[PDB]
C-alpha cells in the first residue's frame, strides 16, 4: 500500500556530508565547452556538474599541490539540464545552470571564393 | 656546472637552491644536498658537430631500437645547425 | 665482468655506494623547481 | 519551403538548399572527419579526409564542399567511406614526423585522434620521410613545419579574418611550403588564434612550450577581462597554477577567437604581485603587516572622516561585487565622491540612461547594419574581437565602413572622412556627401569610441554624434526596433561602474581634494600627490603592484580575475561572472570581502557575508547586473538627446587622435598586461 | 574466423532470445524490457514489485533451474530519477546457463529481500545497504559489512567523493586513533581522458 | 506523490518510532561511559545524544524520518554490542579538532573558504 | 539628511511597468531639469517589478513599489521623495 508525501525531496540528513560542504559550496551546471584546440564535439554532448574551486597550497616537503577540499574533483554527468537540477536540489546544493551554447548554422559555399564582384574572392588557394 | 649559492648551497641544474632566509633548508642540516653533478646541458655541448652531405639526415639516437623515435632534420639554413629534438646531437651540411 | 666487462660511459659512477640511509649522506627530498609567483618589492625611498 | 528532403544513412533530413553534405551529417549528430575544413573559413577542400560515398554515385565526395543534392543517402560508414579515410590517414602520416612525445599538440591532436578513429593502425611505408626547415614569425608562435600537413588554415585565417595576406604556399608539390617566403613576423592582434585552427604541431604558443599536456589541465571556464568585449574564455590550470588562455565559443561575443593580450598576457598574474598587505614603518617605508593591522590604521582614518572628505577611485580591471561594496562603505561616512578612471560626460542624462553609455546596436547587430560610422576610435586595438566582427561584416555582408579620426589601419578598407571633429556637424547638417549615405541606410550604425570622450570637449563630441543619430531615427527609414547610436568601451569595469552610479572620471576629486583615498585597482595615474593635500592617507587594493601601490599608506592584496567569481559587464551591458581558477597569492583576499571586513571593524557592517548575499544588493542597484549572458535593451534615446541640447559645449580644433595608432600600442595598457614579460617581447619584437 | 576479431554464436544467441520470451509472456506482470547482448547475455529488466516472483520463478521453474545466486551487485546512475540500478546474476546448473535480472529504486524506496529465495543474498544486500545506501526490507540483518564502525555515507555512491571526508591518525594527548577532516599533501589529479572524437557509431544517441 | 513507505505511513508514525530510540539511547548511556571506561559522565553522554537527535528536527518526510531511526538503531547496535571501540565512540566529541570560529572576520584572516 | 540618489526599476515591455514607461517618456526631461545635480537612475530589465529607490545620507535607503501605478501616481511617489525627505 503507497502512501502520501507532498513535500520536496531533501536526502541532504542521509547522505552523511558534512554541513559545510553542503551549505558553502556552489554547483555549476553546465556543458562543457569545446575544447579549441580542436574540431571534435563528442565532449559537448551531456552536462556535466562541477563545485567551486578551493585553495591549493604548496606542500613543504615536496612542492606538490595539497588541498583540504575533498569535492575538487567531483564530476557528474548529466543527460539534461533538468536531471542535473533535480540533482543538486535533493542533495541541498545551490546552483548555477549555464545554458547549452550550441554552434550557430553557417552558410558556407565553396563558388563563394571565385565572386565576380564581392569581396568573399579570394587571393589564394 | 653546479655551482654554490652565496650560502654555500649547491644550485641544481635546474636551478634550484633555497633562498638567504629560506627555513627549509634546515632539512640539509646534518645531512647534505642530493645533486647530480653531470649535468646534461654541459655534457650534450661537448659533443661535436656532425657534417654530413645531404640536406637531411635522420637520427635515432644510436643503438637502434634502443634510441629514440627516428626524426629526420633539415639542414637548409646554414646560419645555424640542425638539432635533434631528442637526444640533441647536432649536424651540418659540408659545403 | 672479468670476462664480459661493462661498457664504459663518462658519466657511470667510477666509486659505488652502499646503503646510506641512517647517516649524514641519506637522501633528503626537496623540490627542484623554482618560485612560482614573484612579489613585488616595495621602494627603498619614502616618496608619499 | 524549400527545404529538401536528404537521407543520411537512410534517416531523413530536410535541409536547407546550398547546405553540404557535412553539414548534413551534423544534423543527426554525425560528425564527418576533417583537417582543412573550418566552419568559420572559407571552404578549400584540400585535405581529403572528408569523403564520403553517396549511394549509387560510384565517386566519393568532399562532404564539406559539395552541396547535398535532393534524394541524396549519404553513406557516412560505408566500406567505401571507411576505405577511403585510411588511404587519406596513410598519406597523412606518410611524412609525418615521429615527434609526438617532444610536440606540444600530443594528447589533443586531431591527427592522432582521427587517426585512432578513422586510420589503420600500421604503417606500410618504407622510404625516407621529408624534413623542412622552420621559420620564425615572431615571438608568440613557435612553428615547426615538418608537423605541417598543408592544410592551410592558418592561410584562410590569416588573410580572411586578421586580414593580413603575409601567409601563403610557396613552391609546389610535395614541397609545397607554408610561410611568409621572407623573413617576416605575423604580429597581428589575432594572431595568436592561428595556434588553436592549426590541426596540428606545426604551429605551437611559445609562451606555453613544453609546460604541460592537456589531459592534466583543468579547465576553468572564465570571462576574459583585458578589454571591453568580455570575451568568454578557458583558464586551465594544473597544481594550483594557471598555465593558458584558451578561447571559449561565444557566438555573440568573441566567436572562438581571442585577442592576443587575452592569450598571452597572463604571465603579468605572477609578477609584481601584492601578496601581504602593507603599511608606512616610521622611515616612511612600506612594511609587511598582519590584516589585522593593516584594516585598523584604515578604520581609524574612515572613522576620522565625513562627507568629501573620503573619496574612492575604481580601476579598469575592478569587478562590480568590490565596486558596491565600496560604495555602501563610503556611503555609510555620507560620501558620494565614487570615481572612475574613464571618463564619460555627465552633461544631460549622463549616466541616467543606460542607453546613453552602451553599445545598444551589440556586438552581434554589426552583422546586420548596412552602414558603419566610427568616430574618435581604433577598434582594431581597442576592442579586437568587435573590429573583426565588422570585417566579417565588410567580408560577407559588404558592409560600408566610414571613419572620423586618424587614418589607422583596420585591416579592412574604409572610407576616412577625416580627423576634424568639425565634420560631425557637417554630416549632421547635410553638408557632408555622407550625409546621404546615412539617409539612404536601412541599418546604419553610429559608433563612437570612449577613447575620444576621453578629450576636454567629450561632452561636445558624444552630442554630436548622438545629433546625427537623432536625425537618422527621426527621418524614418529606420525601424523603431533598431539601434542607431553606440559607445564603444575598452574598460573591463566601466559598465558595471557606470550601472551603479559611479561618477565617470576624477572631475569630482580633484573640485574637493580629500583627505582619505581609497585607490581600487586604480593604476591609470589619474590623481597624485601632486593632486592632493600634504597629508592625504591613500589605501590602494589591488593585485599589482604598478602606480597605485608605490604612493600608498596601506596596500591591501587584492585578487585577480583568475581567483575569484565576479560580475563584469561589458561594452553591450550584458554582465558576465568570471569563476575561481586558482586562489589568491599568499595573504592576497576576494576584494568584496576586504571592503565587508573594514566595514566590520570600523563598526559600518555592510549587510552581507556571502557572494550570493552581496550579488543581490547588485540586484538592488541595478537588476540587470545579475542576469548573466543576457543582453538588456535600453531605450530612451530621444530622451537623452533632448537633455543633451540644453547645455552648448564647443568641439575644440584638436583633431581625433585614438591613444593607441599601431600594435606597439596594442601590448602593455593595463597593470597585468604591464607586468607581462611575454608583453614585454611583443613589444621589442615590433620595435626593433 | 578473421584473427582478431571475436568469432559470434548465433545458436546461443537464438536459444537465449527465444528464453527471454518465455519468461516475458510467463510473468507479464513485472517485466519490462528483454535484451539479449551481442556477446549472448540475456537480460530481463523488472518492475521492483517483482523482484520475489521473478527470483523464485527462475529458481524453481523446471525449464529454468537457476538455483545460484551467482552475484549481485548495485549501480548508481545520477541522471536517472531511479539513480540505483540492482543486478542480480543467476548460474543455471541445469542448462549451463547465465541470466541476469535488473530492477531500480532511489534513496528512499525499499527493495524486498531476496533472502527467501536465495540464502547467498545475505551478504550481497549488505553490501548495497553499505556501500550505496539502498534499504532492503525484511532483511534478518542489515547493517554495514565493509566500511568502519560509525562511517557516515555511502562511498559507492557517485556523488561521494573518492578520498572522502575524514581520515585517521594517532593522537598522543587523547592516546587513541581520531578522525578529522580530510587534507592531502598531493591532491589527487584528476585527467580528462575522453577523445573529442566519436569512437563506436552503432551506438550514436539520436541528437 | 504516490510512494512505496519504508516503516512509517506518516510523521505521526515516525515520531513514535524516533522517541521509542531515543529512549534506547538514553538508557545506554550510562552503560557505555562504564563499558568503554570513557572519562565523559553520563550527562555529556545525554547532551551529546540530545545534540544529535536535535541537528534532524526540521525533518518532515517521513521516510527520511525512518530512515534515520534505521541508521540510528543500526549505531546503537555497535555501541551495545562493543563492535565499536573506545575511539569511536569519542569521535562523536571531535576532541582535537581545533575550534573554527564562525565569524565574518575571523575566517577572512585565515584564508578564502566562506 | 539629505536625498542623495534615486533609481527606477522597471521592465521594457510588462505592462505593470506601463505608467513608469510613460512617466519617463514625458516628464523625465522636465525632471532632470529641476534637479541637474541628483543622480536619476533609470534601470529597464526584463520582467522586474517597477520599484522606486531613494538613498539618503549616510546610506539610508528606502524603496516604493510602482507596480501598475498611473503616470500621475509614479509624478506623486517622485514627488513625496523630493521633498518628504528623510
Ligand atoms: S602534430 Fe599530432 S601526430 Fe604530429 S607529432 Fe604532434 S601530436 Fe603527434
Ligand atoms: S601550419 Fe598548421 S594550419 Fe597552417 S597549413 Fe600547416 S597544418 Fe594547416
Ligand atoms: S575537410 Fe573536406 S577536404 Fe578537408
Ligand atoms: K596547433
Ligand atoms: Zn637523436
Amino acid at each position: 500500500q503507497l502512501i502520501t508525501v507532498d513535500e520536496k525531496l531533501d536526502i541532504t540528513t542521509i547522505t552523511g556530508v558534512p554541513e559545510e560542504h553542503i551549505k558553502t559550496r556552489k554547483a555549476r551546471i553546465f556543458v562543457p565547452a569545446r575544447n579549441n584546440m580542436q574540431s571534435g564535439v563528442n565532449n559537448t554532448k551531456k552536462w556535466k556538474m562541477e563545485f567551486d574551486t578551493r585553495e591549493r597550497w604548496e606542500n613543504p616537503l615536496m612542492g606538490w599541490a595539497s588541498t583540504a577540499d575533498p569535492l575538487s574533483n567531483l564530476v557528474l554527468t548529466f543527460s539534461t539540464k533538468e536531471d542535473a537540477v533535480a540533482f543538486a536540489e535533493k542533495n541541498g546544493w545551490s546552483y548555477d545552470v549555464e545554458e547549452r551554447k550550441v554552434p550557430k548554422p553557417k552558410s558556407k559555399s565553396y563558388g563563394a571564393n571565385f565572386s565576380w564582384n564581392k569581396r568573399t574572392r579570394v587571393s589564394t588557394k | 656546472g653546479v655551482r654554490t649559492s652565496p650560502t654555500g648551497e649547491k644550485v641544481t641544474h635546474t636551478g634550484q637552491v633555497y633562498d638567504d632566509g629560506d627555513y627549509r633548508k634546515v632539512r640539509f642540516v646534518g645531512r647534505q644536498k642530493e645533486v647530480n653533478e653531470n649535468f646534461a646541458i654541459d655534457l650534450i655541448a661537448e659533443q661535436p658537430v656532425s657534417q654530413v652531405g645531404s640536406r637531411v639526415i635522420s637520427c635515432d639516437g644510436g643503438g637502434g631500437a634502443l634510441g629514440h623515435p627516428r626524426v629526420y632534420i633539415n639542414l637548409d639554413k646554414e646560419t645555424k645547425t640542425g638539432t635533434c629534438g631528442y637526444c640533441g646531437l647536432q649536424f651540418r651540411q659540408q659545403h | 665482468p672479468t670476462v664480459k666487462p661493462p661498457t664504459a660511459r663518462k658519466f657511470i659512477w667510477t666509486n659505488h655506494k652502499f646503503n646510506l640511509s641512517g647517516t649524514p649522506q641519506q637522501y633528503v627530498p626537496y623540490s627542484t623547481t623554482r618560485k612560482k609567483i614573484q612579489e613585488w618589492v616595495p621602494p627603498s625611498t619614502p616618496y608619499k | 519551403s524549400n527545404l529538401i528532403e536528404v537521407f543520411v544513412d537512410g534517416q531523413s533530413v530536410m535541409v536547407e538548399p546550398g547546405t553540404t553534405v557535412l553539414q548534413a551529417c551534423e544534423k543527426v549528430g554525425m560528425q564527418i572527419p576533417r583537417f582543412c575544413y573550418h566552419e568559420r573559413l572559407s571552404v578549400a577542400g584540400n585535405c581529403r579526409m572528408c569523403l564520403v560515398e553517396i549511394e549509387k554515385a560510384p565517386k566519393v565526395v568532399a562532404a564539406c564542399a559539395m552541396p547535398v543534392m535532393k534524394g541524396w543517402n549519404i553513406l557516412t560508414n560505408s566500406e567505401k567511406t571507411k576505405k577511403a579515410r585510411e588511404g587519406v590517414m596513410e598519406f597523412l602520416l606518410a611524412n609525418h614526423p615521429l615527434d609526438c612525445p617532444i610536440c606540444d599538440q600530443g594528447g589533443e591532436c586531431d591527427l592522432q585522434d582521427q587517426s585512432m578513429m578513422f586510420g589503420s593502425d600500421r604503417s606500410r611505408f618504407l622510404e625516407g620521410k621529408r624534413a623542412v626547415e622552420d621559420k620564425n614569425i615572431g615571438p608568440l608562435v613557435k612553428t615547426i613545419m615538418t608537423r605541417c600537413i598543408q592544410c592551410t588554415r592558418c592561410i584562410r585565417f590569416a588573410s580572411e579574418i586578421a586580414g593580413v595576406d603575409d601567409l601563403g604556399t610557396t613552391g609546389r608539390g610535395n614541397d609545397m611550403q607554408v610561410g611568409t617566403y621572407i623573413e617576416k613576423m605575423f604580429m597581428s592582434e589575432l594572431s595568436g588564434n592561428i595556434i588553436d585552427i592549426c590541426p596540428v604541431g606545426a604551429l605551437t604558443s611559445k609562451p606555453y612550450a613544453f609546460t604541460a599536456r592537456p589531459w592534466e589541465t583543468r579547465k576553468t571556464e572564465s570571462i576574459d577581462v583585458m578589454d571591453a568585449v568580455g570575451s568568454n574564455i578557458v583558464v586551465s590550470t594544473r597544481t594550483g597554477e594557471v598555465m593558458r588562455i584558451l578561447p571559449r565559443m561565444h557566438e555573440d561575443i568573441n566567436e572562438e577567437w581571442i585577442s592576443d593580450k587575452t592569450r598571452f598576457a597572463y604571465d603579468g598574474l605572477k609578477r609584481q604581485r601584492l601578496t601581504e598587505p602593507m603599511v608606512r614603518n616610521e622611515k616612511g617605508l612600506l612594511t609587511h603587516t598582519t590584516w589585522e593591522d593593516a584594516l585598523s590604521r584604515v578604520a581609524g582614518m574612515l572613522q576620522s572622516f565625513q562627507g568629501n572628505d573620503v573619496a574612492a577611485i575604481a580601476g579598469g580591471l575592478v569587478d562590480a561585487e568590490a565596486l558596491i561594496a565600496l560604495k555602501d562603505l563610503l556611503n555609510r561616512v555620507d560620501s558620494d565622491t565614487l570615481c572612475t578612471e574613464e571618463v564619460f560626460p555627465t552633461a544631460g542624462a549622463g549616466t541616467d540612461l543606460r542607453s546613453n553609455y552602451l553599445l545598444n546596436t551589440t556586438i552581434a547587430g554589426v552583422e546586420e547594419a548596412d552602414v558603419v560610422l566610427l568616430v574618435g576610435t581604433n577598434p582594431r586595438f581597442e576592442a579586437p574581437l568587435f573590429n573583426a566582427r565588422i570585417r566579417k561584416s565588410w567580408l560577407h555582408n559588404d558592409l560600408k565602413v566610414a571613419l572620423i579620426g586618424s587614418p589607422v589601419d583596420l585591416t579592412y578598407r574604409y572610407d576616412h572622412l577625416g580627423d576634424s571633429p568639425k565634420i560631425l556637424q557637417d554630416i549632421a547638417s547635410g553638408s557632408h556627401p555622407f550625409s546621404q549615405v546615412l539617409q539612404e541606410a536601412k541599418k546604419p550604425m553610429v559608433i563612437l569610441g570612449s577613447s575620444a570622450l576621453q578629450r576636454n570637449d567629450g561632452a561636445a563630441i558624444l552630442a554630436a554624434v548622438s545629433n546625427i543619430a537623432q536625425k537618422i531615427r527621426t527621418s524614418s527609414g529606420v525601424t523603431g526596433d533598431w539601434k542607431v547610436m553606440n559607445i564603444l568601451h575598452r574598460i573591463a569595469s566601466q559598465v558595471a561602474a557606470l550601472d551603479l552610479g559611479y561618477k565617470p572620471g576624477v572631475e569630482a576629486i580633484q573640485k574637493n581634494p580629500p583627505k582619505m583615498l581609497f585607490l581600487l585597482g586604480a593604476d591609470g595615474g589619474c590623481i597624485t600627490r601632486q593632486d592632493l593635500p600634504k597629508d592625504c592617507f591613500i589605501v590602494y587594493q589591488g593585485h599589482h603592484g604598478d602606480v597605485g601601490a608605490p604612493i600608498a599608506d596601506v596596500i591591501l592584496p587584492g585578487a585577480a580575475y583568475t581567483e575569484k567569481s565576479a560580475t563584469y559587464v561589458n561594452t553591450e551591458g550584458r554582465a558576465q561572472q568570471t569563476k575561481v581558477a586558482v586562489t589568491p597569492p599568499g595573504l592576497a583576499r576576494e576584494d568584496w570581502k576586504i571592503i565587508r571586513a573594514l566595514s566590520e571593524i570600523a563598526g559600518m557592517t555592510l549587510p552581507y557575508d556571502t557572494l550570493d548575499q552581496v550579488r543581490n544588493r547588485l540586484e538592488e542597484v541595478s537588476p540587470n547586473l545579475v542576469r548573466y549572458d543576457d543582453v538588456e535593451g535600453a531605450n530612451y534615446f530621444q530622451q537623452a538627446s533632448e537633455l543633451s541640447k540644453l547645455v552648448n559645449q564647443q568641439l575644440l580644433a584638436d583633431p581625433l587622435v585614438p591613444p593607441q595608432l599601431t600594435i606597439k600600442d596594442f601590448y602593455m595598457t593595463d597593470s597585468i598586461s604591464r607586468a607581462s614579460q611575454t608583453m614585454a617581447k611583443c613589444v621589442k619584437a615590433v620595435t626593433e | 574466423t578473421r584473427p582478431t576479431v571475436r568469432p559470434r554464436n548465433d545458436v546461443a544467441h537464438k536459444q537465449l532470445s527465444a528464453f527471454g520470451e518465455y519468461v516475458a509472456e510467463i510473468l507479464p506482470k513485472y517485466v519490462q524490457q528483454v535484451q539479449v547482448s551481442c556477446f549472448n547475455e540475456l537480460e530481463i529488466c523488472i518492475h521492483p514489485d517483482g523482484v520475489i516472483p521473478v527470483l523464485t520463478f527462475l529458481r524453481d521453474h523446471s525449464n529454468a533451474q537457476f538455483k545460484s545466486l551467482a552475484d549481485l551487485t548495485a549501480v548508481d546512475i545520477p541522471t536517472r530519477q531511479n539513480r540505483f540500478e540492482i543486478v542480480y546474476n543467476l548460474l543455471s546448473l541445469r542448462f549451463n546457463s547465465r541470466i541476469r535480472v535488473k530492477t531500480y529504486t532511489d534513496e528512499l524506496t525499499p527493495i524486498e529481500s531476496s533472502v527467501p529465495v536465495y540464502k547467498a543474498a545475505n551478504w550481497y544486500e549488505r553490501e548495497i545497504w553499505d556501500m550505496f545506501g539502498v534499504f532492503f526490507a525484511n532483511h534478518p540483518d542489515l547493517r554495514r559489512i565493509l566500511t568502519d564502525y560509525g562511517f557516515e555515507g555511502h562511498p559507492f555512491r557517485k556523488d561521494f567523493p573518492l578520498s572522502g571526508y575524514v581520515e585517521l591518525r594517532y593522537d598522543d594527548e587523547v592516546k587513541r586513533v581520531v578522525a578529522e577532516p580530510v587534507e592531502l599533501a598531493q591532491e589527487f589529479r584528476k585527467f580528462d581522458l575522453n577523445s573529442p572524437w566519436e569512437a563506436f557509431p552503432a551506438y550514436r544517441q539520436p541528437p | 506523490t504516490s510512494v512505496k513507505p519504508i516503516f512509517s505511513r506518516d510523521m505521526n508514525e515516525a515520531k513514535r518510532r524516533v522517541r521509542e530510540l531515543y529512549r534506547a539511547w538514553y538508557r545506554e548511556v550510562p552503560n557505555t561511559v562504564h563499558l568503554f571506561q570513557l572519562d565523559i559522565s553520563v550527562k555529556q553522554g545525554r547532551d551529546k545524544v540530545r545534540e544529535m537527535f536535535k541537528k534532524n528536527a526540521h525533518i518532515t518526510d517521513p521516510r527520511v524520518v525512518d530512515l534515520l531511526v534505521i541508521k540510528g538503531k543500526m549505531e546503537l547496535e555497535e555501541t551495545i554490542k562493543v563492535w565499536k571501540q573506545r575511539t569511536h565512540v569519542m569521535r562523536f566529541f571531535h576532541e582535537t579538532e581545533a575550534p573554527r570560529p564562525k565569524d565574518f572576520l575571523s575566517k577572512f584572516y585565515v584564508g578564502h573558504d566562506p | 539628511l539629505g536625498l542623495r540618489e534615486i533609481r527606477i526599476h522597471l521592465c521594457q515591455r510588462s505592462p505593470g511597468s506601463q505608467g513608469v514607461r510613460d512617466f519617463i517618456e514625458k516628464r523625465y526631461v522636465e525632471l532632470k531639469k529641476a534637479n541637474p545635480d541628483l543622480p536619476i537612475l533609470i534601470r529597464e530589465c526584463s520582467d522586474v517589478q517597477p520599484k522606486l529607490w531613494a538613498r539618503y545620507a549616510f546610506g539610508q535607503e528606502k524603496n516604493v513599489s510602482l507596480n501598475n501605478f498611473s503616470a500621475d501616481q509614479v509624478t506623486r511617489a517622485l514627488e513625496n521623495v523630493l521633498s518628504s525627505k528623510a
